[PDB]
């Protein structure tokens, strides 16, 4: 939410 | 001025958000096209030529610096709105506040996890790293476990471990305001904690006892401190120092 | 929906979906204990427990038996009970975070739209 | 819209306007003509406005909800301009209240189009922020005279993030928010006790017994809002009983928070109460202690001091 | 006329979700820039104006007066909604009326909670 | 950050230039100032640039922070150019990095609204696709050479829908996922063997063994995974004589996967290792046979080729 | 959407089809609690048709409830009483599928027409507690409640 | 032009997502108003017109064909955006692929519940009709039972079986690329799975029978399948055949 963007390419085996 | 003359200077910009504002309230009245948030196509560069003009210079240069502690004032935490994005952006890190921490207790309330400083240990003495690095380290390690303990109706030692060192070193982060202390006293006061000396210590107390512990090794020990500044780390020596000035004020503490 | 109102479920499922992931890790520790303290004694939110004697419903040699049973059938429905949960909660941070991401999308575009109409009606 | 800033502002003519000594400047933007009709012929019936003599104590200004936005981008600065005199021209002290300010704002927003402009975020006009800023710069205390501003603060669809509301923090002082949400469970006034502040809620200012009371108030309500969420899916047996202590005591506070308003009798059906400063820090502070564990939540309900609470307990006990 | 003469009347305006659609289709038709939500900046205005009309005279003016139950129609029973706000931050009070609660057999599905009466008790009967 | 990003960076251009003769670009979008200049520095001290001779293997093109929208917008084509003559001039086999990608949409965007067109979808340019296409397309394999693109991205708002990343994505062959974590093992490359993939890893195209070994390494990394949560709660003893291999192959796999680079000499102490696509597949192919399996983890770890792992069990008594 | 939203006030009866329901193999997909019907008045209807309708929506309103808590958790947790409504408001949810002539096809039934009486037995029953034993399935896909009685012995 | 003279044409619009985009690129250019999603008032009529032209032709006219795949991109599944569903509100069916599918290595990722065929089943083969007919029914008895828990135990043999076919079932219809099948070669492999000729075997195997039993009908039997190919349904002798011919094949199979 809100403030994810500062975790961080988190979900970025999925892309 | 100061940067480029051998000299540096620190800076504040409380906000840029309000500046952003100012700078849409021209653009529009100007007719100028309006983006997201209406913002014009130049609110970026607004504060990137802004935030780039401070910096560490070289001697050939006269080694002056400027420094940029520029404030954002985000939205019900959406730090991905327009220009709070720019500027996280622009900038060489975050220190991101909350108010269920304020309101938790933790002030400053900074949000440790999500707060950041690219520049990293290359601004850190000797003597900080010497401690702050194993503190991130079980901090970190307390973080993964923190939700646990509300309904931790048996967990191992170990992990329990983690959760009494998480909320110690905690509340060694906690500080009252108008009152910034010398980096020899952060050490020695972290040090406690991350030794393991206030690990017995009740939670209630580790406020109290900060307070008291440095009262103390300012009147009584400006000897250590002195060198543990000038020495820039702690010396095996003033390690053995600090060892007893705990052990002892401890033991007087819990009379 | 409001991204204040996604926010607050996710905020939630998100910390339930830990809780309950921590509860299985610890029902899976006693159940182990169990299952090795449940050998000698043959030789002689927990799931569908306390419902299934319920219904049904309507010494000490057996007594420790009864007992030395019942935990360890409990400490295992606990602990699957929990792992589905988490499951469960898992399956829903990522169905929120979709929805909390097309809102959160179609906010931006429903001003900006907005404002370029007002702008373009001058 | 209907949580009480209204009544509140009501409740603190009451409990202070009038016992003032000094002037008041009352200006109705953009609110409701019933309300400004009430509040004349209460300003009447207990004398702080005189129709005999020269007693008045309170000038009133209005612009309405039934006016056309012109007059509502304006009365603001009728009622400001008054309340500016009494504080230079003769400078006695001035209490000054605005219901509500936002409809200043919303006033300009309504022109804005037809002054050709390009909208800016959330349909407000792009000089918000500036309008709002050579305003609310002219209702300030100066060292001439002083100036107690309340102002009511209307927030659109409930978004404290709205522009209006968002740009007026900057230029208050001291905060008072309230909320639906707390509204809607039968807490009044509906005030936020994690969302409200004041510049001197400083151990500095109010003491630290005032100081460490709030905070710790604080802490057991946003401890409790944490567990909220859990409790209510994972039960609460399981918690500590170290935990369920808290969520005891913050029921009974989140209870003890409630009063029940000398203005609002025609709403709540309970005698108004007015909680002196010592009263509160005292009776939270014992809250706080375990020292009333005994008593039921329900007891602390719609109450002023302490005492109340343990009188109403007993008069529960059946 | 009622009111102003000493009389007294209801007036049920059902709805003013319609009207404002009315009022932003003129108004836009006209050339007037569309405000939030496509409406004309003064849709708060448009309902204002009207609503304020409803009234309770003094005896001075003969002491008729008018009472205004007007409609509003949310969705997803969303009432924080910008026009549902609008008209919300009007009236004396709302009867919030929820589907939950009809299906559920409460009928009228008044929400508690949600609903309110700027003029408590003194416009009910002591008995009440 | 702390991931190892520039000193993966610096080694995929050396080993360009060593195995392919190909030279290597760099196009900074948006680039900090700082950063620019310290990356600079820190290629100079790695060799990847020389001041005195005429041995650079990369050409540094910046497009800085302070830059108009409009050249933040074009300084990636510029950049582009440069690599475009290495392959069709010279016909080698260039590498593009644009750092980072999302910088080069965001100055399409300011650059379009300047030119008053209405926005799209979130904002963005309604010229999104395009704009991007026009670019991304100059990056292939033609007859004469290639160009291949390491492109830095960012994520907004960690929605992989977003309208941005997602038109980014259209033209991906494969990401190289670098992960914080797997930098606290001490792994090094911290590239994360699960998270990371590419579209080429298909038999039909790696061929059956490459693939095979691949899709190994790959699912014993995960089963691991899954008996990670075990080990630690009830204790990493329930584990069968099957349990306890797929564990301990794993955790040689793991380390296996780990490397030093030669652009990380200068200071690490350690000889660089640029081993090669037969030797890999070997390596990890024995492990997952079994042939190692006497030998001991550590034996493993910072190597290159198998022999390497062989030898170093030696110096391990 | 502007478009339909503004319809609902030109009908004196509206069907509100549903994709969530039609996934459930649900057909028609009629949403139950969004369909509505100036006709459903007692005075008009009957108080027969009239209770059993309030009956039957009411029933699946509460078990659109408990499906927030029955989603994480399961039924397990549930009430004895809940459990009861749950298992009443599948059964009912089901007996209002029905298999078309038109859509036979795909189906793979043949098509039902209920006469308006059966209709209201039916639930009825349902309702009333009658068929607590008889399985979900059952009534999956059928015409007259006779037929879900049948199916039950077919399922034995 | 096929379509128009008597013959039968095949178009594949890879993607339909990509040329709205494109259009809407246009249209915000000619700065037509943006509507959902920023897309134009018309973009749906750029389908529907487009997709009209798909058509099947009388006698009268030339009995021949158009017939259109037209390909759709969805974001994270989501089947309910705008472009979505206004092309599933033109086309007369749809086959969604899945990711979870495509990952745990069902290829094609075929969602069997959602996917349709509005108007193919008329033109479906009865050989198929034989064999795919009780497919989708046995399929459908497993659709449930199937469910997103892993480590599940079960009872009831029926429910058991039913489980078992459906995983069975499942193995027939993954598919490799560029290795289209006859359709005799489709009823034939499919029998096997529907007839029961592989309950007693392990889903591990399926892949393997498949290639090993299909080669072998090809080779040895080019007799059967052409009947069953020229009959175009399955005759008692031809399904008596096949019969035997998987109990053989079967009885020889190496585990
Ligand atoms: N302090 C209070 N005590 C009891 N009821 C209250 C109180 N404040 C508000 N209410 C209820 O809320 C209604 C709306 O309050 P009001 O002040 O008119 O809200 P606002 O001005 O914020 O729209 C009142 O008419 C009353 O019914
Ligand atoms: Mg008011």
């Amino acid at each position: 939410x809100a403030x994810a963007a500062l975790x961080g390419a988190a979900x970025a085996g999925l892309a | 001025y100061f940067r480029d003359n051998g000299k540096h200077a620190l800076i504040i910009y409380d906000d840029l958000s309000k500046q952003a504002v100012a700078y849409r309230q021209m653009s529009l009245l100007l007719r100028r096209p309006p983006g997201r948030e209406a913002y014009p196509g130049d609110v970026f560069y607004l504060h990137s030529r802004l935030l780039e003009r401070a910096a560490k210079m070289n001697d050939a240069f006269g080694g002056g610096s400027l420094t940029a502690l520029p404030v954002i004032e985000t939205q019900a935490g959406d730090v991905s709105a327009y220009i709070p994005t720019n500027v996280i952006s622009i900038t060489d890190g975050q220190i991101f506040l909350e108010t269920e921490l304020f309101y938790k207790g933790i002030r400053p309330a900074i949000n440790v996890g999500l707060s950041v400083s690219r520049v990293g240990s290359a601004a850190q003495t000797r003597a900080m790293k010497q401690v702050a690095g194993t503190m991130k380290l079980e901090l970190a390690q307390y973080r993964e476990v923190a939700a646990f303990a509300q309904f931790g109706s048996d967990l191992d030692a170990a992990t329990q471990q983690l959760l009494s060192r998480g909320v110690r070193l905690t509340e060694l982060l906690k500080q009252g305001q108008y009152s910034p202390m010398a980096i020899e006293e952060q050490v020695a006061v972290i040090y406690a904690g991350v030794r393991g000396y206030l690990d017995k210590l009740e939670p209630s107390k580790i406020t109290k006892f900060e307070n008291a512990f440095l009262s103390h090794v300012i009147s009584q020990h400006q000897a250590l401190l002195g060198k543990i500044r000038t020495d820039g780390k702690i010396s095996e020596e003033s390690d053995a120092k600090l060892k007893e000035i705990v052990t002892n004020f401890l033991a007087g503490f819990e009379a | 929906a409001t991204l204040k109102d996604i926010t607050r479920r996710l905020k939630s499922i998100k910390n339930i979906q830990k809780i309950t992931k921590s509860m299985k890790m610890v029902a899976a520790a006693k159940y182990a204990r169990a299952e090795r303290e449940l050998k000698p004694a043959r030789v002689y939110l927990c799931g569908a427990i306390h419902s299934s004697v319920a219904k049904q419903m309507k010494l000490a040699n057996i007594i420790y038996y009864s007992l030395k049973e019942s935990t360890t059938s409990e400490q295992s429905a606990r602990m699957t009970a929990m792992d589905n949960a988490s499951k469960n909660a898992s399956e829903m941070i990522d169905k929120l975070t979709l929805t909390f991401n097309r809102t959160r999308q179609a906010v931006i575009t429903k001003e900006l739209i907005e404002i370029i109409s007002g702008a373009a009606a001058l | 819209a209907g949580v009480g800033k209204t009544v509140l502002i009501m409740e603190l003519i009451n409990n202070v306007a009038k016992a003032h000594g000094g002037y008041s400047v009352f200006a109705g933007v953009g609110e409701r003509t019933r309300e400004g009709n009430d509040l004349y012929h209460e300003m009447i019936e207990s004398g702080v406005i005189n129709l005999k003599d020269a007693t008045s104590k309170v000038a009133l200004v209005y612009g309405q909800m039934n006016e056309p936005p012109g007059a509502r981008a304006r009365v603001a600065l009728t009622g400001l301009t008054v309340a500016e005199y009494f504080r230079d021209q003769e400078g006695q002290d001035v209490l000054l209240f605005i219901d509500n300010i936002f409809r200043f704002t919303q006033a300009g927003s309504e022109v804005s189009a037809l002054l050709g402009r390009i909208p800016s975020a959330v349909g407000y006009q792009p000089t918000l922020a500036t309008d709002m800023g050579t305003m609310q710069e002219r209702i300030t205390t100066t060292k001439k005279g002083s100036i107690t501003s309340v102002q009511a603060i209307y927030v659109p669809a409930d978004d404290l993030t709205d522009p209006a509301p968002a740009t007026t923090f900057a230029h208050l002082d001291a905060t008072t928010v309230l909320s639906r949400a707390i509204a809607e469970l039968g807490i009044y006034p509906a005030v936020d006790p994690l969302d409200s502040t004041s510049r001197i809620m400083d151990p500095n200012i109010v003491g630290s017994e005032h100081y460490d009371v709030a905070r710790g108030v604080q802490k057991i309500l946003q401890d409790y809002k944490s567990l909220q969420d859990i409790i209510a899916i994972l039960g609460m047996d399981e918690l500590s009983e170290e935990d369920k202590l808290t969520v005891s005591r913050a029921r009974k506070i989140q209870r003890f928070l409630s009063q029940p308003f000398q203005v609002a009798e025609v709403f709540t059906g309970h005698l108004g109460k007015l909680v002196p400063l010592k009263e509160t820090i005292k009776g939270f502070q014992q809250i706080l202690a375990g020292e009333y564990d005994h008593l039921p939540e329900q007891a602390f309900y719609m109450v002023g001091p302490i005492e109340e609470a343990v009188a109403k307990a007993d008069k529960l006990a059946e």
